[PDB]
């Protein structure tokens, strides 16, 4: 861990609900969505995911 | 609403109409969602038997 | 090399043929074939 | 969107040879006059047949409610031109097209529409504004307006995820190949029956099944036919409200050809009645003539004419002059007989026309080829 040796420690957060919003339109690019979804209601449905 | 016996039974009326008018698939669909919202709740013996 | 020379001498198709087979005929209309067999 | 459009037309194409009975199509049409300021249609009619009279002075009064709605179209205008929004001016004036859609065909038609399109702040609201050009092309029979938006829509604006859009749009084009009297693309693209929602074009997802039964048997396999409309789930609810759609349709799968033949005239009637299916009427039923002596044929080498005469209508010589003339087609492919009155058979395609099979390809192929050399041998 010593600077030196590595410089950066990057931490990667659990996504929060825009970001979970964004990794959902990306998964959900191929899928035959019907009109009326909610891809924001459903990133709120799920809170604290993995991503 | 919160009378899950009474959706449990219309859920069954549905899936008996649907394999009447002969679409099998939506019948099943009104059959497993019947069997999901009963199994959470106290089945009676007339409702568990003709679930089944 | 234009001949020329003779001068002096689906949308609107394909179904032209099967047309022209039964434009004289038809005049039954499908309905009246009914009614002969009928009297038959 | 737009709701009674397509009903208007469908009644007016009805109004071609039975206008005896008013009350049936002109008395709705009259109503449809009198509701959206349809002035130029009213015009249209009185040119076609009905003088109208004293029923026009009160439709030019309408036709000041539509001056009315013109000056609407001017107010809205110049305030959302005065407003620093942009497109707030193409939404006034999309939906002013709309009511002159109503209107006049020409007047909602062209710029109207076109000048609402030019500007494309999205490219949603650029594909309705195509649907709308592609329905009044639709209902007034437009091939070439159906074209540019069908070109327009399928080129460019499908692309990005309107999963509904694509969805209505199959509708738009399936309808356009049943107008055509190209029947298989449209069974095809009607395979959405799950999905149709419930497009305006459309009367009802009940019309839309008479339609995809009607126009799928006749281009459909047997194979194609207990998979996708015998065995269809959707289907068949719809045909258990029709009980001559059911007879038809299952007829044909039953080979009950005595019932069918009965039930094809009734569907005559409907398809000359019908817009968008008159065209076509004489083949389609003559198709379904060929489609049905092949099937019961293709079970027997030797058929007696009068086995056929029980399994159809009674008089032998009208089965033998319709297995006549199909034969002569080259439909029915079978050698008819006299005296001995037995139908034979025809050459299996794999048997020995395999050898006509390359030949057929080979001419047009081995043509080329002769044409092609002289070329570059000069």
């Amino acid at each position: 861990l010593r600077p030196g040796r590595i410089d950066r420690k990057i931490e990667f957060p659990p996504p929060n609900e825009e970001a979970r919003l964004d990794i959902l339109k990306i998964h959900s690019r191929k899928m035959n969505l019907t009109r009326g979804i909610n891809l924001r209601k459903i990133a709120e449905l799920m809170p604290g995911a993995s991503g | 609403m919160d009378d899950k016996a009474l959706l449990v039974e219309v859920q069954l009326l549905e899936s008996k109409t649907y394999h009447a008018l002969s679409n099998l698939p939506k019948a099943r669909a009104a059959l497993t969602s019947a069997r999901t919202t009963a199994n959470a709740i106290y089945c009676p013996p007339k409702l568990q038997a003709t679930l089944d | 090399m234009s001949e020329k020379k003779q001068p002096v001498d689906e949308d609107n198709w394909d179904d032209d043929n099967v047309e022209d087979d039964f434009s004289n005929q038809l005049r039954a209309e499908l309905e009246k074939h009914g009614y002969k067999m009928e009297t038959s | 969107p737009k709701n009674p459009d397509l009903r208007i037309a469908q009644l007016r194409f009805l109004l071609s040879l039975p206008e005896h009975r008013g009350d049936a199509a002109v008395r709705d049409e009259l109503m449809a006059a009198v509701r959206d300021n349809n002035m130029a249609p009213y015009y249209e009619a009185l040119c076609k047949s009905l003088d109208w009279q004293i029923d026009v002075d009160l439709l030019n009064k309408m036709k000041k409610a539509n001056e009315d709605e013109l000056k609407r179209l001017d107010e809205e205008l110049e305030d959302a031109e005065k407003n620093l929004g942009e497109s707030e001016i193409r939404d006034a004036m999309m939906a002013k097209a709309e009511y002159l859609c109503r209107i006049g065909d020409k007047e909602g038609a062209l710029t109207a529409f076109r000048k609402t399109y030019d500007k494309t702040v999205a490219l949603g609201h650029r594909l309705d504004i195509v649907f709308y050009l592609l329905r009044i092309g639709l209902f007034y029979m437009d091939n070439d307006l159906i074209t540019r938006n069908t070109e327009k829509a399928k080129s460019l604006i499908e692309e990005g995820g309107d999963w509904d859009r694509r969805n209505r749009l199959k509708v738009y084009q399936g309808l356009y190949c049943v107008a055509i009297r190209d029947f298989k693309q449209a069974a095809e693209l009607f395979l959405d029956t799950v999905s149709t929602f419930t497009s305006y074009e459309l009367m009802d997802y009940k019309t839309f099944v008479t339609y995809t039964v009607y126009v799928s048997m006749i281009a459909l396999e047997r194979p194609d036919l207990r998979e996708k409309v015998i065995k269809g789930a959707e289907i068949l609810e719809v045909l258990h409200s029709l009980p001559a759609v059911r007879q038809y349709l299952f007829s044909l799968y039953e080979c009950r050809y005595s019932v069918f033949f009965q039930s094809l005239a009734v569907v005559e009637q409907e398809m000359k009645k019908d817009w968008l299916f008159a065209p076509h009427y004489r083949y389609y039923v003559r198709e379904m003539r060929i489609h049905a002596y092949s099937q019961l044929l293709e079970s027997y080498r030797s058929l007696t004419l009068g086995y056929m005469a029980e399994a159809f209508g009674v008089g032998v010589e009208f089965i033998d002059q319709e297995l006549s003339r199909f034969i002569a087609a080259g439909r029915l492919h079978c050698k008819i007989d006299k005296v001995n009155e037995i139908v034979e058979t025809n050459r299996p395609d794999s048997k020995n026309w395999q050898y006509q099979e390359t030949i057929k390809k080979g001419d047009l192929l081995l043509n080329r080829v002769q044409k092609l050399s002289r070329v570059i041998n000069m």
